């Protein structure tokens, strides 16, 4: 679908007293959740832009938050060296999870809905159990601060980006770096994978040849401070195209729900919508007076949410 | 007001004025004819919400304790005995009564319990309304020019009052002497210089008002005639009870002779159009009234 | 009742008159005067002093004869069976039908309504009169003598206060529609507040304000409105006299307006209370802002 | 003031000058009803109308449903004799004030001039007064306008002359009622109902005599049938005085004869002492109407056959009242 | 009242009998106006029954009385007898007259 | 697809889930191909059942919304919530144009008269109130029920309104004169839902129950009353007799209604099932495991072959019919 | 089960006559109105 | 209006609805059925014995 943000805004929510770090969309409910650096997690109704409640269980600045497939549990990571699990029915912290030394950067829940991953400055990725809270296995091999980590769509493959210029893809069963990618000019910050709605669109947009199985293979995308966005092939490990034009460091990247366009945010105070199919759409949209931190795309609703350093969260219509 | 007001306005213009003033206070409109009037009354009393009740000619005697302020103070709360139940009377509660019949009679007890506020049509107000109406129809450029300037003068005069108030505000809050802190001098220079152009803006606006006024002097006799005709209309009830005419009836006659006048099809001279309008105004009024 | 009251000479005389009747058996009041003159408030104040329980019917738009009868049944049961001192205060605006006066006419004179209690309610009333008579120690069994005790109790206990405006034609009409109202009721003509009463209210209420002018010059021709105004009046006394004159100006205004044929609204003492209250607030506000 | 003597143009005023929110109050003096005009107005506009007679509890219920249905469907609602329920009228006005009806919605309240009508209702709606036409010329114009053109212009060419003669007779008889002791013996109820019955009587007997022929002889017209029926059933029914019946008989025989078709026939004799009213020589509806519009403005009781001094006291009294009305409203 | 007059009319319409209502002005003024609506509906049905195009083989002519369809017999008629000289008697509305 | 015989099938078409609280009721738009559902989160979400795409949320109620309804034209939506308020919505603009107060407790039903100029509602204060669409004034109150009145529904012509209450009785009222036409009491427990018989079903009902044809020609209005005793009973309003009793639900019946063609009865209960009934033979053909929790309500489209059922699991489902 | 819960509101002034009236109330509802009533009472409510 | 009630040895079995806090929500927020009157509880109310 041709959902595209427009320069006019709808609501500019400003309730945080500290810069916002990430924003997400609730899988089912009309709820938008924003995480900031004041150790508070705020809940908003993006349809009407009304502050709902806050979750102030964390100690230090909250870095990354994530939901599950059912939207029942909320996982949070912060600089207080802990992972907090939130029950979204009553909005209370039901399990505080320790270990994973020093500032924890990112956290995510695999679509299995049973295990949680996390990334921190301690140059490792830890996999946990939501039910119990014991770290069964730990991922090692990154030599620097691991910034941002995402799983796949079926809880088997995990990619992690770090300051060490390497984006390593890990496997649940074998716990080995199947593909190691060390080619970025400057620090990689944000990564995101490709939904099934876009696998077909990649084949003729890049000229890639199908393998014997015919399936194009898992796809990767990494955003780095070098002002370049590069999308990668997990199965092979080579580039297909590099997106250039961001004025400053990029902080968030993800695919359109229709899998046709590219939406990203960067430290250039603007949001850029880019087309990789034909390089036709290069819409640059001024989003905030200060650095833009993170963004998200609603799966079905024509709404996009952006978080910035200016203590303000904005929602744009999609047309 | 001390006693709760009762509003008499046949045209109803006072009704939305009460609404607009108390719109921020979530004022609620009800009527005595509504069977659920009691529930709205208790909700307003308990939560202190402004209430406007229409059709006072069907006045419910249940308001007698409310209008008389027969309150009971005990335990720190204010208690009012509405019917047979006690309700905590919030101090922010206020009630307004309105009606559209200027000739409705009231029992003396009701007259004592309320403060009558009569919204009658005056000769000066009617002349201004008709003069503005003909100006819009005949000289729309002048009418919009006058409308913009009135807005300009209002916020010019408001600005001067704020500047004058702030200048006294700054001079009364200096902890010591004026020259001790340079920022004080900056404020006074800004405040004094701010009124410099506003005074000139007022002056340049005033001279255009002189031109606007001097072109509306031609339509003054028509507005004066309109006031005489309408007050003749109202006084027609002295000779027969059937000759009841409202202000809206005269406005429709005035509107018809201005926009729906067949004699203004090809006439472009302002003096000729004004004469035609004046001649047809008397003819149209007589045709409709008789 | 948390409402301020200004006391003058007429109030003291009036409350004494009300207190006199309330201490008498089968004492009924007929208070006549302009609305808002304090007839209800004075009766309620006196009723509390003598232990009477004030009862007023909560009339509304849908009020009907059956509703009036039900209220009468409740009052009589409390007055007769429960031996409770009740001051039944009713305003003439509560009379929405001629049947309201018909019930009152029998109740005022006889002390009981023959047709009020029938069927199950009569049995319930008869039962309630049984243990009712037990508490005073009277052993009465049959229905007939029980009713006599109930009738006697109502006469001793129930007191009725009827207040209405001084309408000349209405007074003559009510003289025939309710003969018991003019025979079983003591008529007190409160009327409108006199010139002295208006002066006393103004003098007391405006005492808080300064109203002092040492260099005030007394004019040769003083527009004397209050007859007992001191011959060398002070600035405060002149102000209060002006306040009285303002109220009397409206009375002449309505008379001239009514004579010509216009619609007039009656001027009540509550208008005077608003006048002085506005005077007190405006004087305080203007003095504060000027300083 | 030339507009007022013309018949009221309900089609133009209702369609344009009346807002849907404003009810059309149509007041009438006793002996006149405005219901018939609206039904004719609705028929020629091809607009459905619901007529409800006020006076019953269920009548109020139908009025509420008809008004509620019409304001959304754009239909028309008639409520006749609303003056009989002044209390309900006040409730009706309050409902009308808070209403946003269809653009084609129209409400007609047919009532007589009664002091009990609520004041607010009169101010809310537009008032129309129905009363006897001021003069004979006005009475002709109302009569000709009410009767459809196609009704007059039938196969016999003498029908137009008969209708004109009936219109003159109706105009003379009705106009005489302003002089209660002289024109008649009492205020008879000579209204449109009598005129319609007379028109139907003329059509029935003319068709019975003339079997579709284009022209008929003036003497072959059933003059006796028209003279007797008008003097006994149509107009003579309301007459209870022998001398009034004699007066009505005199007018009928003076008008409904074969001599009425003559070119020199006289409607009235010596109206001003020298001039007299003359029979128009036209044979069509238009020619008769043109002659009516050409009648002199001045009118005297001699037009009715009454002495010229019969209106001296009446005119003097009306003049004094006009002065008093002016002096009461200065 | 309105109901009784309508019920009587229903009996007269179905039977086809002449109804003579002497002292017709003794009814209330408001209720005389209400009756006029029923008479007009009855008279309209009679007029539409008399046209030549009507055939007895078609549906019978009916009028709306008391929210019901009632057959109207051509032989039925309505007659009212009154004495207007008595003071206090109601005045028949113009639409009824 | 027989144009008066389609019945729902186990394979669901759409599973709409956006509500944060149990779905109270689901209704169809009479004109547009759009769906409206009310839940307990004080929200009234609007869905399109052809594409299963959420469109917008109608908020404004303070507490849980209990009932929603549409007028004949579909231009007005009447919603009642548990906050003692009734709100009228301009459907084209999707804004609350009028809020109605006067009920003394929870309001559990609301409906717009077929004429579209009046609104009927029932609440927990044991009263059934009537309101004016134009003015929002309460004009009538129907008293007589001894307990909380759960549902109120009018007949086709709007002259009669039926009500079911916690007093285990079903009362039929006359709008014109407020009188209680009949007091239908045969359920042994609280009655939850009521439904009238459409004009296309009177002949079928008459021939199925064996009732002889009446000389008047009208068999009389027929009413259905699902109650919590797991039984569905069809009544004759004219005679006050229970024509039949349907048995087979395993729990409290929450909704009941006729097929648009007047050939079957659709009823949903708390047994997690939606059941289609044959009143011709007094037995059930097909049982659908609609939801994983209680089924709160159901609705049947007048023309299109679609069935919607709300549920406590915060899921609204659309059923194709074949 | 649809049973209407009835509990006697006892107090210091509660005597035998009050209990008899309550028994009359529940029997009238459960015997004349065909109303199913689950009469719940505690041993503390048995004063006499 | 916080309340202190002395002489608990003569406890009135009318505070049982108050002590058990068997109030219900909706239709006026907290609703307590004190005897036969549907009293509306005040959240600031508290009793000491
Ligand atoms: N002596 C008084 N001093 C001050 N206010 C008074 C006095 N008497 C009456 N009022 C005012 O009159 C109001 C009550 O009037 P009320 O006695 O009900 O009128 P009525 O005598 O017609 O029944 C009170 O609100 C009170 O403010």
């Amino acid at each position: 679908k041709e959902w595209i943000p427009r320069p006019p805004e709808k609501y500019a929510l400003s309730g945080h007293r500290s810069p916002v770090t990430r924003v997400i969309f609730h899988p089912v409910f009309s709820v938008m959740v924003s995480a900031s650096e004041d150790a508070t997690i705020k809940v908003w109704d993006y349809e009407t832009g009304d502050f709902e409640r806050t979750l102030k269980g964390h100690t230090d600045s909250v870095q990354d938050i994530s939901f599950d497939h059912s939207g029942k549990l909320l996982a949070s990571c912060s600089a207080d060296m802990t992972i907090k699990l939130w029950d979204f029915q009553g909005f209370e912290c039901i399990r505080t999870m320790h270990g994973h030394d020093h500032n924890v950067s990112s956290v995510a829940i695999m679509p299995n809905g049973d295990h949680i991953v996390s990334a921190s400055r301690d140059k490792t990725i830890k996999m946990w159990e939501v039910q119990t809270g014991y770290c069964v296995k730990t991922f090692t091999g990154h030599r620097e601060w691991v910034r941002m980590v995402r799983p796949n769509q079926d809880g088997t493959l995990i990619a992690s980006c770090s300051n060490d210029q390497t984006v390593r893809v890990w496997v649940v069963a074998t716990k080995e770096c199947k593909a190691e990618l060390r080619e970025h000019e400057h620090v990689v910050e944000c990564i995101s994978w490709a939904p099934e709605s876009s696998y077909s669109s990649i084949s003729e947009a890049t000229g890639s040849e199908t393998k014997k199985s015919g399936k194009p293979g898992p796809f990767l995308l990494s955003g780095s401070r070098d002002k370049t966005i590069k999308m990668w092939d997990v199965s092979t490990g080579m580039c297909l195209m590099t997106l250039v034009g961001h004025d400053n460091w990029v902080r968030g990247v993800l695919f359109h729900s229709g899998g046709k366009f590219i939406l990203s945010c960067a430290d250039d105070k603007t949001l850029r919508v880019w087309d990789y199919k034909n390089k036709r759409c290069m819409k640059t949209l001024n989003a905030h007076e200060h650095f833009v931190t993170s963004l998200d795309f609603h799966k079905t609703a024509p709404y996009v949410v952006t978080g910035s350093v200016d203590q303000t969260v904005k929602v744009w219509e999609c047309r | 007001f001390n006693r709760y007001p009762l509003i008499i306005d046949p045209s109803g213009q006072a009704t939305e004025f009460i609404m607009n003033e108390y719109k921020d206070r979530k004022i609620t409109r009800t009527s005595f004819l509504d069977d659920a009037f009691r529930k709205n009354l208790e909700s307003a009393l308990r939560f202190g919400n402004p209430l406007l009740v229409q059709d006072v000619e069907s006045y419910d005697p249940v308001l007698n304790p409310v209008l008389n302020r027969e309150v009971r103070r005990t335990g720190g709360r204010v208690l009012i005995t509405l019917g047979d139940q006690d309700i905590d009377l919030s101090p922010s509660f206020v009630i307004f009564l309105s009606t559209r019949d200027p000739t409705v009679e009231f029992p003396p007890d009701l007259c004592s319990r309320v403060t009558f506020v009569n919204f009658t049509v005056t000769r000066s107000s009617l002349q201004s309304q008709c003069l503005n109406e003909v100006l819009k129809a005949e000289r729309p450029d002048v009418d919009e020019k006058r409308s913009d300037l009135l807005k300009l003068q209002g916020e010019f005069q408001l600005r001067l009052r704020q500047l004058e108030k702030s200048l006294l505000q700054a001079l009364n809050e200096v902890k010591g002497r004026i020259l001790d802190d340079d920022t004080i001098i900056t404020t006074l220079e800004n405040l004094k210089r701010e009124a410099a152009e506003v005074t000139r803006k007022v002056e340049e606006t005033d001279i255009v008002m002189q031109e606007v006024e001097t072109v509306s002097q031609q339509y003054l006799p028509l507005s004066t005639a309109c006031s005489s005709i309408y007050f003749t209309m109202e006084s027609l009830k002295q000779i027969h009870f059937l000759y009841q005419y409202s202000l809206q009836f005269f406005l429709d006659i005035y509107h018809n002779v201005l926009y729906e006048n067949p004699n203004l099809k090809g006439v472009t001279d302002h003096t000729q159009r004004l004469s035609i309008i004046t001649k047809d105004l008397f003819q149209v009024a007589f045709n409709r009234v008789a | 009742l948390d409402v301020p009251l200004v006391l003058f000479n007429e109030v003291l005389d009036h409350v004494l008159r009300i207190d006199r009747i309330f201490r008498q058996p089968q004492g009924h009041l007929l208070l006549i005067g302009v609305s808002g003159a304090g007839k209800t408030t004075l009766s309620r104040f006196v009723a509390w002093m003598n232990g009477l329980s004030v009862y007023q019917i909560k009339v509304h738009r849908k009020y009907t004869g059956e509703d009036f009868d039900e209220d009468l049944r409740t009052v009589l049961r409390r007055s007769g069976c429960k031996n409770e001192k009740i001051a039944f205060i009713m305003d003439e605006s509560n009379v929405l039908d001629s049947g309201f006066l018909e019930r009152m006419n029998t109740l005022l004179a006889n002390g009981e309504v023959p047709g009020l209690f029938e069927g199950d309610e009569y049995a319930t009333l008869m039962t309630q009169c049984k243990e009712g008579a037990q508490k005073e120690g009277l052993m009465l069994d049959s229905h007939e003598e029980l009713y006599k005790w109930f009738t006697s109790q109502v006469i001793r206990n129930l007191h009725v206060v009827f207040t209405m405006n001084p309408s000349s034609e209405g007074l003559k009409d009510r003289a025939a529609t309710s003969p018991a109202l003019f025979n079983r009721c003591v008529l007190n003509w409160f009327g409108d507040w006199s010139t002295e009463a208006l002066y006393q209210v103004g003098k007391e209420f405006t005492s808080k304000m300064d109203l002092e002018k040492p260099n005030y010059i007394v004019p040769d021709y003083m527009p004397v409105v209050y007859d007992k105004l001191p011959q060398p009046p002070s600035h405060r006394e002149a102000i209060v006299n002006s306040c009285v004159f303002v109220h009397q100006t409206l009375h002449q205004a309505n008379a001239r307006l009514a004579k010509r044929g216009g619609r007039t609204m009656a001027i009540t003492p509550r208008h005077y209370l608003d006048f002085i209250n506005h005077y007190a607030n405006l004087f305080h506000e203007k003095r504060s802002e000027l300083e | 003031m030339s507009i007022m003597e013309q018949p009221l143009d309900l089609t133009h005023i209702v369609g344009t000058e009346v807002k849907p929110n404003t009810p059309v109050l149509m007041c009438s003096v006793p002996g006149y009803d405005a219901s018939g005009h609206v039904e004719d107005l609705a028929a020629e506009q091809n607009t459905q109308i619901t007529s409800i007679a006020i006076g019953s509890a269920e009548g109020f219920n139908q009025a509420d449903k008809a008004i509620n249905t019409a304001v959304k469907s754009g239909r028309w609602v008639m409520l006749k004799n609303v003056h009989l329920a002044p209390g309900w009228l006040m409730q009706l006005e309050k409902k009308l004030h808070s209403l946003q009806p269809h653009a084609c919605f129209r409400l007609f309240l047919t009532m007589e001039i009664n002091p009990k009508v609520p004041v607010n209702l009169l101010r809310a709606g537009r008032i129309f007064v129905f009363e006897p036409p001021p003069g004979v010329k006005a009475n002709m114009l109302r009569t000709f306008s009410s009767i459809p053109v196609s009704r007059i212009c039938k196969s016999p060419n003498e029908r137009a002359r008969l209708y004109f003669l009936l219109a003159w007779f109706h105009a003379i008889i009705q106009e005489r009622l302003r002089y209660a002791p002289l024109g008649w013996s009492k205020k008879y109820e000579f209204g449109e109902s009598d005129l319609r019955s007379a028109c139907d009587t003329v059509d029935t007997w003319l068709d019975d005599t003339a079997k579709g022929r284009q022209n008929i002889s003036p003497d072959k017209i059933p003059w006796s049938a028209l003279k007797t029926l008008m003097a006994q059933s149509i107009y003579g029914g309301r007459v209870d005085n022998e001398f009034d019946q004699r007066l009505l008989n005199t007018f009928l025989e003076r008008l409904f004869t074969t001599r009425s078709f003559d070119s020199e026939f006289k409607l009235a004799c010596k109206v001003d002492g020298h001039k007299d009213i003359q029979m128009p020589d036209g044979i069509r509806r238009e020619e008769f109407v043109q002659w009516v519009e050409l009648l002199p403005d001045t009118q005297t009781p001699s037009w009715l056959g009454l002495p010229n001094n019969a209106e001296r006291v009446l005119l003097t009294t009306q003049g004094v009242d006009m002065i008093s009305k002016m002096l009461k409203m200065q | 009242d309105f109901q009784a007059m309508g019920r009587i009319f229903v009996g007269l319409c179905q039977v086809g009998a002449w109804g003579c209502f002497d002292e017709f002005n003794r009814l209330e003024e408001r209720m005389l106006s209400a009756v006029s609506q029923q008479v007009q509906c009855i008279q309209e049905a009679l007029r539409e029954h008399s046209n030549p195009n009507y055939d007895k083989t078609s549906a019978p002519i009916t009028c709306e009385l008391l929210n019901k369809q009632v057959k109207v017999s051509p032989d039925m008629a309505i007659f009212i007898t009154m004495n207007p000289g008595y003071a206090g008697r109601s005045n028949l509305p113009d639409n009824l007259k």
